[PDB]
This record gives C-alpha cells, sequence and structure tokens, in this order.
RNA sequence: GAUGGGGAAGCUCCGUUUCAAAGGCCUGAUUUUAUGCAGGCCACCAUCGAAAGGGAAUCCGGUUAAGAUUCCGGAACCUGG
RNA sequence: GCUUGUGACGGCCCGUGAAAAUCCACAGGAAGGAAUAGUUUUCAUGCCAGGUCGUACUGAUAACCGCAGCAGGUCUCCAAG
RNA sequence: UUGACAUUGUGAAGUACUUAUUCAAUGAAGCGGAGCUGGACCACGUUCUAGCAUUCAAGGUCCCAUUCGGGGCUGAUCCGGGUU
C-alpha cells in the first residue's frame, strides 16, 4: 500500500528485523514508443504497511536480486 | 352534556405551549452589590429571533463580580440598541437607551420597558413590541413611583424597581393583516393549539351552551355574571356594558 | 416596460383578498423589503432578517428596529425625550 | 516630523510575532534590491521573563528572568509604533543587512542580543518593553 | 465655511485620499493637516491620532459622514480621511479648519 | 528590589475579580442548626 | 443498466444513510456508503472559516497531528489573522488611553 | 420516572432541583500497610427514552445444497494498553 | 441528456426552521526540566488485546393483518432503448 | 361569596411593633449601626473604542532558623452572627 523510491532505504526495510516475506513480480509492459521492456517489482512484507520498489531497467535489477539478504523469505513470481 | 372546550384547557395535555425553539426566558440580571450601589458594563453580542415572539432578543455579556468567568443574560431588545454597543445597569448608570437603572433614578416623562414589579423580579411589565412604560411621579418620602401602563391604568410601584430605558423593538407587527388562514397557521404553529376556534352557536347543546335550536342563535343573554360557575363562563364575562 | 399600473409587488396575489387589504399589504412589504443606509459606515447595504432585526451587509453589525422599518417614527420621539431629559440631570 | 527612527519601539502585527513589542535598529525607507518596499530592521523579545516576587530564592529568580530574543526584516504596515524608545548603540553593529540571508550569522546576532536585553531587564528599566501585551 | 475652504486646496495644493495612503503620509512626515469623517469608527479615529501625536500633526473633525466628506473634497465616492500634503492659494492650516 | 514591583489591585465595582472574604453571616446553614438558635430568639 | 441495493439494514434515505455508485474490479456496479462530509472550523469572533486547518469531523482530529490543527501565530487555530490584528491594536489604543 | 419533602383512611397522589448536612479525580503526605492524613480544584446533584435523529474504525476477489462487508486469501483502519 | 452529490448565489416568513454525548484549538503559566546529560510516545517503526446479543427466509394476487393460499389493507432505496 | 368563632400576640389614641402566619429571590456576597477620609445632610476607585482581567495577590512589615519555602498582620477600618 505504499511506494518507495530509493535504493537505500529499500535495504534497510530488508533488514527491520519484522520482515520475513518478499516477492518479486515481473512485468511486461510497453513503453512510450518502443520496443516491450521488462518491469520488475519488489514487494516488502512489513508489519504493518507492504512496500513496492519498482525499476524499469533489467539491468539494475539482477544487481538488486543477488544483493537482497540470504536470510529473507524470497518469492520468485 | 360534557366538559366544554374552555373547560378542558385547563388539563394540560395538547393546549400546553410549545417551547422547543425558545431561545430561553427573557429576564433581567439578578439584582446583586453592583447593581444597587454602582453600575456594571455589559456587550451586546447578538440580536436574535425568538419563536413565538415578536419582539427580538438580546444577547448580553457580563463578568462575574466574584469569579473569573463570563456570564450571559438575555434580554428583550429596545429599538437603536447594536451590536457591539456597552450596556450599563446599576443605580448610577446613565441615562441612555438600554440602560437598566431604577426608577427613582430617572427624571419624569422617562420611557421604559421590561419593568419590574417589585424589585427582584427581572422584569413584568412593557414587555411586547412597541409598548413601553411612561413615569409620570415620584414619592421620596413613601419611597414610591407612580407609572403609567401601556392598557392606561395608573399604578404605584416602589422606587427600587428597575426598567431598561427604550420601548421594545419590533413596533407596528399587527398593522399588517395576515391576508389569509394560512399565516394564522403558521403564527400559532409556534405558540399553542388555539387556532382554528369553532363559533358554539354551530355546536349541539351537549357541547356548548350556545348550541341546537331550529336556527343558530344565542336564545338568552351573553352576558355572564362573575359569580357564575365553570361550564358557564362562555361569552362576555362581567360585562359592564355592551356596543358599539 | 411598465409591466403592472397599481398593483405593483402585490400581483402575486392575483384576484384574492380584496382591493383594500391588498393595497394596505403593498405599502409595508416595500417598505420591508427595501434597502436602507447603514449609520455605521455609511453604505446602502442594510436590509431585515426576522421582524425587527436589521442587519448590514457591510461592517457586519445588526441594529433593533421596527417590525417593517429600520426606525418607527414612536422611537424617533422617543430618543429627543431622553435626550431632552438627559441634559437636564447633567447639566 | 519623522517618528521611524533607529530606537523607536514598536509593536508587531502580523507574521508569528504578532502582539510582541520590538525596537527599531536600522530602518529602509526607500526600498532595496529586496524587499521592495519600506522595512526596518528590529530585534524583540519573543519569551518575556516571567513575574517574579521575595519569596523566589535565588536558583529560581535566574530561570524566570530568562530573556528569548529575535531578529527580523518587518515591512513598516505591520508595525505599530510608539512613543518609547531604547537605546541600540550596544548590538546596532550585529543586526544589519549581512546578519540576515546566513545561517550561522543570525545565531550570533541572537546571542549579542540577548546579553543586552538580559541587563537591561537587570537594574530596572524601559519595564514597558519588557512588560507583555495582553490580548 | 470648511467646504469652500477644502475645495481651493484641491485646485492649488496637494492632498491625500484614503486610510491607507494617509497613514503612509504620516509616516514619511510629508502630512500638515488630516480631516477625519465623523462616523469613522472609533478604533480608527483613535489610530490616526496617535500617529499624528507622534508625528506633530494638526487633526480636524469633520461634522459628517464619509458620504459628505467626499462631496466636500469633490468626489463621487465616500471618503473617511483626507490628508493634506500641502496648502495652495488657501489659508486653512493657519485657522481654526 | 530591581525585580519586585509593587501592582496594587483595584477591588471597586467593575473592577477586578472581589478577593475571598469570611461569609459566616450568610452561610446556609443546616435545617438543625437554624432551628435551635431561632428558637432561641 | 446495473441496479444496486443498500448495504445495510436501514432502507431510508437518511443523511446517515447515503450512497455512491463505483464499479468495483469484479466489473460490476457496486454502492458505497459515504460518510458525511465535514465543515471547516470558523474563526471565534467574526464567524469566519479558518485558513490552514484541516476540514475533519469532530473525532477524526485526534489521529491527525497538531501542525494541521493551529497556525504559528497567536490564536492561531481560533481567530483569524485580521481579527487577532484588531486584538492588538485595541489592547495597545486603550491602555494609552488609561495613562493619560 | 425514583430519591428529599408535602398530600391521602388507604390502594397510592404531587413534583424532577424541588424549604436536603445530597457526591468523587489529580496528587501531595507515608517506604510499620495500605491508604489514614495536608492546600486547592469542582457543586453540574438518579435513571429510562431513537435497529429512520447524534455516533471511533473495512475493502476487493473467491467459496456453500442452504452462510457471509461475519468464513477463506490478500490488503487496510480504529480504540484501549 | 437521465439520476445523484456538491459549490457559490437568489426568493420567501407576524413561520427564521432540535438537543446532548463526544473530539479539537486557543488564552493562561502552576510545575517539570541539560553537559557528560535529559525530554518528547500530537514524527516514524515495532508488541498485545478487542467481550455480550441480533444475523436463515418471506416482505406479499400464497410466508404480515383481514376466520382463508381473501381482486382489500400495509413504510422505503436502485431504475435501460 | 359573606358573617361569626379558632389560628391570635404586643403599644397608644379617638394607627403603631414584631415573633406567628403569608409572598419572593439568591449554588443565602457585602445587611444594620458606627467610625475614617471629602464635599455641601451627600459622596467616598469603573462610560470615546466588539481587547484584556483567575494560581491564599504584588508590595510593605513581623516570625521561622535557611533550602527548594512556610506562618501572622496590613493591603481590604471596626461592631452585631437578623441570608436579603
Ligand atoms: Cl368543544
Ligand atoms: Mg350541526
Ligand atoms: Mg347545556
Ligand atoms: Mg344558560
Ligand atoms: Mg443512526
Ligand atoms: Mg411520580
Ligand atoms: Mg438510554
Ligand atoms: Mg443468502
Ligand atoms: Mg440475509
Ligand atoms: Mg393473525
Ligand atoms: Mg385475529
Ligand atoms: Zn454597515
Ligand atoms: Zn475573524
Amino acid at each position: 500500500a505504499r511506494e518507495i523510491t530509493d535504493i537505500k532505504q529499500f535495504l534497510e526495510l530488508t533488514r527491520r528485523a519484522d520482515v520475513k516475506t518478499a516477492t518479486v513480480k515481473i512485468n511486461k509492459k510497453l513503453n512510450k514508443a518502443g520496443k516491450p521492456f521488462r518491469q520488475t517489482k519488489f514487494k516488502v512484507r512489513g508489519s504493518s504497511s507492504l512496500y513496492t520498489l519498482v525499476i524499469n531497467d533489467a539491468g539494475k535489477a539482477k544487481k538488486l536480486i543477488q544483493s537482497l539478504p540470504p536470510t529473507l523469505k524470497v518469492n520468485r513470481l | 352534556g360534557r366538559v366544554i372546550r374552555n373547560q378542558r384547557k385547563g388539563a394540560g395535555s395538547i393546549f400546553t405551549s410549545h417551547t422547543r425553539l425558545r431561545q430561553g426566558a427573557a429576564k433581567l440580571r439578578t439584582l446583586d452589590y453592583a447593581e444597587r450601589h454602582g453600575y456594571i458594563r455589559g456587550i451586546v453580542k447578538q440580536i436574535v429571533h425568538d419563536s413565538g415572539r415578536g419582539a427580538p432578543l438580546a444577547k448580553v455579556v457580563f463578568r462575574d463580580p466574584y469569579k473569573y468567568r463570563l456570564r450571559e443574560e438575555i434580554f428583550i431588545a429596545n429599538e437603536g440598541v447594536h451590536t457591539g454597543q456597552f450596556i450599563y445597569a446599576g443605580k448610577k448608570a446613565s441615562l441612555n437607551v438600554g440602560n437598566v437603572l431604577p426608577l427613582g433614578s430617572v427624571p419624569e416623562g422617562t420611557i421604559v420597558s421590561n419593568v419590574e414589579e417589585k424589585p427582584g423580579d427581572r422584569g413584568a411589565l412593557a414587555r411586547a413590541s412597541g409598548n413601553y412604560v411612561i413615569i409620570i411621579g415620584h414619592n421620596p418620602d413613601e419611597n414610591k413611583t407612580r407609572v403609567r401602563l401601556p392598557s392606561g391604568a395608573k399604578k404605584v410601584i416602589s422606587s427600587d424597581a428597575r426598567g431598561v430605558i427604550g420601548v421594545i423593538a419590533g413596533g407596528g407587527r399587527v398593522d399588517k393583516p395576515l391576508l389569509k388562514a394560512g399565516r394564522a397557521f403558521h403564527k400559532y404553529r409556534l405558540k399553542r393549539n388555539s387556532w382554528p376556534k369553532t363559533r358554539g352557536v354551530a355546536m349541539n347543546p351537549v357541547d356548548h351552551p350556545h348550541g341546537g335550536g331550529n336556527h343558530q342563535h344565542i336564545g338568552k343573554a351573553s352576558t355572564i355574571s362573575r359569580g357564575a360557575v365553570s361550564g358557564q363562563k362562555a361569552g362576555l364575562i362581567a360585562a359592564r356594558r355592551t356596543g358599539l | 416596460a411598465k409591466r403592472t399600473k397599481k398593483v405593483g409587488i402585490t400581483g402575486k396575489y392575483g384576484v384574492r383578498y380584496g382591493s383594500s387589504l391588498r393595497r394596505q399589504v403593498k405599502k409595508l412589504e416595500i417598505q420591508q423589503h427595501a434597502r436602507y443606509d447603514c449609520s455605521f459606515c455609511g453604505k446602502k447595504t442594510v436590509k431585515r432578517g426576522a421582524a425587527g432585526i436589521w442587519t448590514c451587509s457591510c461592517c457586519k453589525k445588526t441594529v433593533a428596529g421596527g417590525a417593517y422599518t429600520v426606525s418607527t417614527a414612536a422611537a424617533a420621539t422617543v430618543r429627543s425625550t431622553i435626550r431632552r431629559l438627559r441634559e437636564m440631570v447633567e447639566a | 516630523a519623522k517618528f521611524l527612527k533607529a530606537g523607536k519601539v514598536a509593536v508587531v502585527v502580523r507574521g508569528r510575532y504578532a502582539g510582541k513589542k520590538v525596537v527599531i535598529v536600522k530602518p529602509h525607507d526607500e526600498g532595496s534590491k529586496s524587499h521592495p518596499f519600506g522595512h526596518a530592521l528590529v530585534a524583540g523579545i519573543e519569551r518575556y521573563p516571567l513575574k517574579v516576587t521575595k519569596k523566589h530564592g535565588a536558583k529560581k529568580v535566574a530561570k524566570r528572568t530568562k530573556i528569548k530574543p529575535f531578529i527580523k526584516v518587518v515591512n513598516y504596515n505591520h508595525l505599530l509604533p510608539t512613543r518609547y524608545t531604547l537605546d541600540v548603540e550596544a548590538f546596532k553593529s550585529v543586526v544589519s543587512t549581512e546578519t540576515f540571508e546566513q545561517p550561522s550569522q543570525r545565531e550570533e546576532a541572537k546571542k549579542v542580543v540577548k546579553k543586552a536585553f538580559e541587563e537591561r531587564h537587570q537594574a530596572g528599566k524601559n519595564q514597558w518593553f519588557f512588560s507583555k501585551l495582553r490580548f | 465655511s470648511i467646504n469652500q475652504k477644502l475645495a481651493l486646496v484641491i485646485k492649488s495644493g496637494k492632498y491625500t485620499l484614503g486610510y491607507k495612503s494617509t497613514v503612509k503620509s504620516l509616516r514619511q512626515g510629508k502630512s500638515k493637516l488630516i480631516i477625519i469623517a465623523a462616523n469613522t469608527p472609533v478604533l480608527r479615529k483613535s489610530e490616526l491620532e496617535y500617529y499624528a501625536m507622534l508625528s506633530k500633526t494638526k487633526v480636524y473633525y469633520f461634522q459628517g459622514g464619509n458620504n459628505e466628506l467626499g462631496t466636500a473634497v469633490g468626489k463621487l465616492f465616500r471618503v473617511g480621511v483626507v490628508s493634506i500634503l500641502e496648502a495652495g492659494d488657501s489659508d486653512i492650516l493657519t485657522t481654526l479648519a | 528590589n530591581p525585580l519586585t514591583h509593587s501592582t496594587p489591585k483595584n477591588f471597586g465595582i467593575g473592577q477586578a475579580v472581589q478577593p475571598k472574604r469570611n461569609l459566616s453571616r450568610y452561610v446556609k446553614w443546616p435545617e438543625y442548626v437554624r432551628v435551635q438558635r431561632q428558637k432561641k430568639i | 443498466a446495473q441496479r444496486v441495493t443498500f448495504r445495510r439494514r436501514n432502507p431510508y434515505n437518511t443523511r446517515s444513510n447515503k450512497i455512491k455508485v463505483v464499479k468495483t474490479p469484479g466489473g460490476i456496479l457496486r454502492a458505497q456508503h459515504v460518510k458525511k462530509l465535514a465543515t471547516r472550523p470558523k474563526c471565534g469572533d467574526c464567524g469566519s472559516a479558518l485558513q490552514g486547518i484541516s476540514t475533519l469531523r469532530p473525532r477524526q482530529y485526534a489521529t491527525v497531528s497538531k501542525t494541521h490543527k493551529t497556525v504559528s501565530r497567536a490564536y492561531g487555530g481560533s481567530r483569524c489573522a485580521n481579527c487577532v490584528k484588531e486584538r492588538i491594536i485595541r489592547a495597545f489604543l486603550i491602555e494609552e488611553q488609561k495613562i493619560v
């Protein structure tokens, strides 16, 4: 129900000690007037709120997936 | 016969006053130390309509002499009183419209309204719109004051009784005809259940002393003595004279 | 263009209630719906609320007055009487 | 015939300081590059000292006599001039146009004004200036 | 006759009409006389007097409302206060007016 | 001396709120108190 | 042409039973019960609406922060700026007149 | 419609703040135990009376032979602590 | 365009068109408070709990009342071309 | 409705008093008498303005035994306990 546009605060949420699950959603959407691109959403399940980070660049998306904490339950699709 | 209409009103079941929308009882301040020795200043906050009353009302705020707060008083507004005006009440108040003074501290011919019959009853006389009391004499030795009432009667009142300088606002109301039954209906909708009225000669003998007969007529003199009992006092009670 | 000859504002009553009664209402209806000068701000912005209540559109001030006019003839006389008697007790 | 001088005491009429007494330090009648209107550089009181009686001990008197000052550029139309006056030579040099538009220089001026106000309040003079207006 | 004296200063002197412009002239010291309408609210009237006292300015109280003061100046709108910047060929400043 | 000031209050009519005074003459006593006093009178 | 019904037991059109028609993600029309609209706080002196104050039902003011319920000035959430200005001017002038 | 009071042989009647000594929440004082004792505050003085008046807070999707804004999944909000 | 909500206005009254619970702001300045240390749970995040009773169905030319599966009577919301 | 008796007492002369009884108000606040100050028997803190008025009250003075404060008188005249 809440959206974050900063990567630095996103990583802080993943180690908030109350976060246990997360999901990755891949969307195939069309841009303004170009070829289709893949859009990914990172959703962090907090105690009170769900935080969604959306990034449209697949190059930076791959790095963020790897950098996720190994102790966090991550659901792919 | 059965109980007649005017007898049934004393039970007060459907004949009580409709007081939901009333602003409150209109009274002067309680006679206190400041009133009887000096004066106290109040401020008019607003002038508002009161349901069932022709004359408008004024909300005046005074300070409490004995503790830190404000006190609200509901007065009957005189002509010329406006919002934001200072009101002075007491023995040493000035002779200005809206001020409350004892009847013994004003000159001859002064026009007053909301006059106390006795000191401290907080206003009994000259309350309807456009009415006033004329002060016509003083009796300093007997501490009395002679006044003229709206009905024309002359009354002797204590000089310590209070009154408000001026005439009750809203005058001239009764000069405009109601012009139809609908406006009469709404007038008494906010007063009491006394309208419309059925004539007694239109009823049956069981209902009214004027009822019955093969013609619609009274049949006996409509002047009824003061000594008659309930159920008989219908018509002109203790009339000294009749006719135009 | 003139729409009525003599009824004026009482044309809303049609032919009812009698000409004499309609004439009496016409005189008082014009007064109560009229616009009056304000003695506090000098503008022509005083109209009636309920009977006896007169409020100025500007300067947000309300004055108690007559049922259908701001000031009655009787109240004007009272002001003169109070003024005359006031000057006889202070000077 | 002009009373908007460098010692006149005025009352602020608007702007988070309404009802607070102030003294003019430097007036600018014919506008400036900014504030294209008549304005003055003023220093006033944000927290008036509390009333002190003879029952209060030495520890409590000092706490109750503290004064919180402020510096502000005010339009002439937002000031209400008075007849009182207060000398400004003790802190005239620190309150200026260069003092403003700089966060570091604002606080340095305010602590200078604080010392002057407290010493003025001691050995009671300009008592009307240190008395909070009731409204 | 104040009306005739006030008329002469209109066509030969410099005046100032309105509350805001009068206060601005008082702060600048260019005012020599202020005329206040009778129906001016007391709070505003007392404020003008306080400004006049600080600036050492003579005050005259007109015997009429804002409608009458506007007509005397020669305008079709109401005027609550008049500020005289400099008299022309009139002697309003040196007389009772 | 340089900090304390004298601010007398005005307790006249229309002035500051009246101070607390002894009102024993005006106390609305219980009924049994009044009866035993009025019996003496 | 889809028709809707009330979602509570009250079947009458009172002030507390007002509805709005919305379309759901399921693709159908459904009534939505709406609360009564709020009223702006008014000035204590002149009665006009106060600038800079949130408009909410009385109980909702306990949930919002104080910055939404006041203005950084004397009488912030009680009197408007013009009425506060009149109070200060009147207070100064009257007290000066008392001395003289 | 109780109480305080006044009626009535009595069943009961009047009246609702009334000719009444009408009641309790902030904490200080105590480290014997739990609340005696010290300034002040407040005097408003039962209770009943609306499934259409006033009113703190939830939505979508799915699910049964028959239940759902109540169950399931997901996503929120309020109050008290 | 239809239905409905809402805003700024205008007309009308000898008619001017509820109350209380409850929530908030301000005025006031009693106390409480820092330098090797304190305070704000009206900023954010995190923890726990939320009782009791109603909830099926008809709502009418057959589930209500008229002796009945009676052409009568019985309050209201949604409204396509 | 009118008269008589009871409630029903106190003083004077050819109406007077107070306590019974009756009416009214105030969360029973300033009553009665005297004494100061002023004026000529009366007054004895408040009238341009829609502000403000509350912490046994500041000040003065006398005590505690100094510590963060407490206690009298005065400020705010005495007398009678008849709420008016
Ligand atoms: Cl009848
Ligand atoms: Mg018949
Ligand atoms: Mg008969
Ligand atoms: Mg007969
Ligand atoms: Mg409801
Ligand atoms: Mg009963
Ligand atoms: Mg109940
Ligand atoms: Mg079902
Ligand atoms: Mg159901
Ligand atoms: Mg049956
Ligand atoms: Mg049956
Ligand atoms: Zn006006
Ligand atoms: Zn305002």
